[PDB]
């Protein structure tokens, strides 16, 4: 189990080096694609029985 | 005479409410297996055939109720819809009998032998009793009941039912063992109980009106009381106190509540 | 002009494949799916019922997702090895308290004084279990099999059209 | 039918009918 | 030897974690709940398509929006035809356990993936095997397209795999995990795909490398399945300790959770909207709640199936929601 | 994020006893059902005990009933088991393994072949 240890350790480093946006700008992020494309959405804002091809 | 006039009048008011209520309970149950399209099975799809049959009878004898040759034709349509009611008894007595015991697994491959049974062999005796009692007896209405003619179309109905009778013996034979290699008792006597109506077991274990006025009164009141409700405990035990219907009921109902308001 | 067409041709297109379905339904509803337990399916025939069985030896002892696909079956054949017996009470614990394979049957196949005892001692231990809960375990043992699985199944079908019933 | 079980309505309707 | 390095495993571990609480300095509902919500959401079923026998197991749409494929547990893969309900192509299957069906991006093929841990390919210009990928070892839990040439495995013997058509064998392997990877989704970008798996872990690969880039460790159960956010920056999974929780990809932890104490029923599907503020989580106690992704609101409840949902998709047009169960129905929802 | 960790073991005497305490972090305690498991040397996993959600209801294997008695705290979020008159044929390394789902009764963590929520291993030992 020692060997299989030392894959363990390297793969943690390999994920630890990355740099972090703050959950503040990621938020704000998330919030702003949202708050774009929510008018081009069909479940959000419905669309009439002449648009819908399912009607 | 004023004691048999009365007699007949709360029995003709029991047939009434009987039967009345028993074709409103009979119709939701029927209604419900048309409704639900999940409840699709092949003894559901037979059972559904036999419901339409006690709602056509029921409305039949209600429609001979408020009249009492086209006081005749009536008639005629009484005795194949009571005939065939009885033989879809046996076609139902006849499927469970080779489901449980005979032919195990599924049983929709002689669906159409069950048809000929249930609607196309009862045409037979009654056309025979029709054709033959206007020739020999020519009665009115044929309101006559005390005839002597009338065993051809009754005689294979009776026949129907006794085997049936058989069948209802294979299947607690079958079910005390089940029970035994698994309170028995309990069950045992509920599951013969419940079994009697949809069969049709009344008629057989009490076959006849005993001569004794006594015996001969109580006897009359269990009789009407069980035929006139018999369609209602058959709706009852199959259509609320089954289980997989129970189940689909309520699912129903609480999207009733929410979609509503 | 050519919604018409469109029409015309799904409709045909339709039509053979759901009078194809009908012809399959037949033949699925006279399969009677098995699972096996201590990648391989093999359906057979006894008296001219199909038997479609799949035994899952090629799968990890990660079960606890491979498992539930399997709850439409029939019956769960059950075959026990003799610390080995123990461990296999534990998982025939685990298949009778579960929430999707709460209707599934199990038959065992556990595969003279005193051997006599000791087959009677792991029928009691795994009759113990069925207690502690729709679904009843069918023990058998050592010396044809498949009878024993095709007489036992039909017990199975006896008791799944009792219920519907409400008989048993 | 000779006053059989299977024609319990027969009997029933036809003494109220006489009377 | 072992323990000493367990230590410094232990002080990265540290590290990480440390370093995560640092960088979050808020949450996603103190800056969002200021915003109005969409209210309720009222969904009526259009269609619902009937032609399968067993359980219908696994759905996916097409990118043309109009026809979807299901597989269900009868050995049959159904190409339906949305729009009109019709039927396009039935396909018969060599194993009839099935828990993974695909529609290429192009429309050109179809790949179903079984219990028979082989994942098939179906070419659709009569309908028949083309190439059959076996390379894993336990069985096949989910599948997807790369483009025409390149399918996208997640195993269940702990091991996504890329694997190509033509040659049939695996240009890469991904083995970071130490359970069954259930469900795999694609980024919109197509180079990145998260991975959930037994062990309340999903994680991050990059498909052209082949190594664990992130991790993400929020979960209490094993995570059933995993949708990216339509951007690309987050996804959402679906546990069995009924909780939706809302990962980012940039900030490295959970968003948020989706959660209440009357749902004690494990997700089975998770699925986005088109702008991604609806989030829409299947459960196995025969209903799919809709949740406002933003605010960790209940917008609405799809309560129109009769058994357990096993899978749920929305259309690249974003118009419609199409649910499939064990009760062997396809309702689509608009 | 599922994180076991176990103390005792160690060296004893045969007919000496033991305390293993399991510490849970990571998951809501209440909720789940506990387990241990032994791996004795040479041997495969076998399987000790667990408790319900509540701390009712017990089991054991037959070869530890009457001598090992185990309990959980789930304020305190640990486990216990406590070993009684220990035989020089039972040294094994003991694993504190949880049933993977909340508010259930089956579990599937007898396995070897990569069970995620389990402990580290506690290596008891009994010379002679």
């Amino acid at each position: 189990s020692i060997a299989q240890a030392r894959k363990l350790v390297e793969q943690l480093k390999m994920e630890a080096n990355i740099d972090r946006i703050k959950v503040s700008k990621a938020a704000a992020d998330l919030m702003a694609y949202c708050e774009a494309h929510a008018k081009e959405d069909p479940l959000l804002t419905p669309v009439p029985a002449s648009e819908n091809p399912f009607r | 005479t004023p004691e048999k006039l009365k007699n007949a009048y709360v029995l003709y008011y029991l047939a009434i409410v009987g039967h009345s209520l028993s074709i409103f309970t009979l119709v939701i149950s029927l209604g419900i297996f048309v409704f639900f399209r999940s409840l699709g099975c092949q003894r559901v799809t037979l059972h559904k055939n036999m419901f339409l049959t006690y709602i056509l009878n029921s409305m039949i004898i209600i429609i001979h109720l408020v009249e009492v040759v086209s006081c005749k034709i009536l008639h005629f349509f009484h005795q194949y819809m009571m005939a065939c009611n009885y033989f879809w008894m046996l076609c139902e007595g006849i499927y469970l009998h080779t489901l449980i015991v005979v032919a195990v697994f599924t049983e929709k491959q002689r669906l159409r032998w069950y048809y000929l049974l249930g609607w196309g062999f009862p045409l037979v005796p009654t056309t025979i009793h029709a054709i033959t009692r206007a020739v020999y007896f020519n009665d009115n209405c044929w309101l006559s009941v005390e005839t002597h003619l009338l065993y051809i179309i009754h005689g294979p109905v009776m026949a129907a039912l006794v085997v049936n009778f058989f069948f209802l013996l294979n299947i607690v034979r079958v079910l005390v063992t089940k029970m035994r290699e698994t309170h028995m008792y309990l069950k045992a006597v509920k599951a013969t109980m419940i079994l009697v109506p949809l069969l049709g077991i009344q008629f057989v274990v009490f076959p006849w009106r005993p001569s004794n006025k006594m015996l001969g009164k109580i006897y009359d009141y269990v009789m009407h009381s069980l035929i006139h409700f018999q369609g209602f405990f058959v709706a009852t035990i199959y259509c609320f106190c089954n289980n997989e219907v129970q189940t689909t009921v309520k699912r129903q109902w609480a999207q009733f509540k929410i979609q509503w308001n | 002009e050519d919604q018409r067409n469109e029409e015309k041709a799904q409709r045909e297109a339709n039509k053979k494949i759901e009078k194809q379905l009908q012809k399959d339904k037949q033949v699925y509803r006279a399969t009677h799916r098995l699972l096996l337990l201590g990648i391989f399916e093999t359906k057979f025939q006894v008296d001219k019922v199909n038997f479609h069985m799949f035994d899952v030896g090629g799968q990890r002892d990660e079960r606890r997702k491979w498992i539930q696909c399997f709850n439409d079956v029939t019956a769960i054949i059950f075959v026990v090895a003799s610390n080995r017996l123990q461990e296999a009470l534990n998982l025939f614990k685990s298949i009778w308290n579960n929430r999707w394979l709460r209707t599934i049957s199990v038959i065992l196949f556990l595969n003279d004084p005193r051997v006599t005892r000791a087959k009677y001692f792991i029928r009691d231990e795994f009759l113990r279990i069925s207690t502690a809960s729709r679904h009843y375990c069918y023990p058998h043992f050592t010396c044809e099999n498949i009878r024993r699985v095709f007489n036992d199944c039909r017990d199975i079908i006896q008791r799944m059209h009792l219920r519907q019933y409400e008989l048993l | 039918c000779s006053n059989l079980s299977t024609c319990v309505l027969g009997k029933l309707s036809q003494e109220l009918h006489k009377l | 030897e072992l323990d000493q390095l367990r230590q410094e495993a232990e002080q990265l571990k540290n590290q990480i974690r440390d370093a995560r609480k640092a960088c979050a300095d808020a949450t996603l509902s103190q800056i969002t709940n200021n915003i109005d919500p969409v209210g309720r959401i009222q969904m009526r079923t259009r269609r619902t398509l009937r032609g399968h026998l067993a359980k219908i197991y696994a759905m996916h749409w097409g990118t043309d929006s109009r026809l979807l494929v299901s597989a269900s547990q009868d050995g049959k893969l159904i190409i339906w035809d949305s729009y009109t309900t019709n039927k396009v192509h039935a396909i018969p299957l060599r194993s009839s356990w099935v828990m993974t069906c695909a529609y290429a991006p192009s429309g050109n093929y179809v790949a179903c993936g079984g219990l028979d841990n082989i994942c098939s390919i179906y070419n659709l210009k009569n309908v028949r095997v083309s190439r059959e990928l076996a390379g894993h070892t336990g069985y096949l839990s989910c599948c997807r397209f790369l483009d025409d040439n390149q399918i996208v495995t997640s195993s269940g013997d702990t091991t996504c795999a890329l694997w190509d058509i033509e040659t049939g064998q695996q240009t890469t392997t991904f083995t970071g995990h130490t359970g069954d990877v259930m469900s795999l989704s694609l980024a919109p970008d197509t180079r990145l795909f998260v991975s959930g798996a037994c062990d309340a872990s999903a994680k991050l690969w990059d498909v052209r490398e082949g190594m664990c880039r992130q991790t993400f460790t929020g979960h209490e159960s094993d995570i059933n399945a995993i949708c990216f956010f339509p951007n690309g920056n987050a996804f959402a999974t679906g546990s069995d300790d009924a909780t939706c929780r809302l990962f980012d990809l940039r900030a490295d932890q959970e968003l948020m959770t989706y959660s209440h104490d009357n749902i004690i029923c494990g997700i089975t599907s998770v699925s986005f909207s088109k702008s991604g503020r609806l989030l829409l989580a299947g459960y196995d106690d025969f209903n799919c709640n809709v949740w406002d992704a933003l605010k960790a609101d209940r917008a609405g409840v799809l309560a129109g199936h009769d058994n357990r949902v096993s899978c749920l998709g929305v259309t690249d047009d974003g118009m419609a929601v199409a649910t499939g169960s064990w009760d062997s129905f396809l309702k689509i929802w608009n | 994020q599922v994180q076991l960790q176990e103390s005792g073991g160690g060296l004893v005497q045969p007919g000496g006893s033991l305390r293993l305490s399991c510490a849970a972090s990571g998951f809501t305690f209440s909720n789940y059902k506990m387990n241990w498991v032994r791996q004795a040397p040479g041997k495969g996993l076998e399987w000790v005990s667990d408790i319900s959600q509540s701390g009712a209801s017990i089991s054991y294997t037959g070869s530890v009933k009457g001598r090992f008695t185990i309990s959980r705290d789930n304020a305190k979020n640990t486990l216990y088991l406590q070993m009684n008159s220990l035989k020089p044929e039972d040294t094994a390394v003991y694993y504190c393994a949880r049933c993977p789902a909340p508010f259930t009764r089956d579990c599937f963590d007898v396995t070897s072949t990569t069970y995620a929520y389990r402990g580290q291993g506690t290596q008891v030992t009994v010379s002679s």
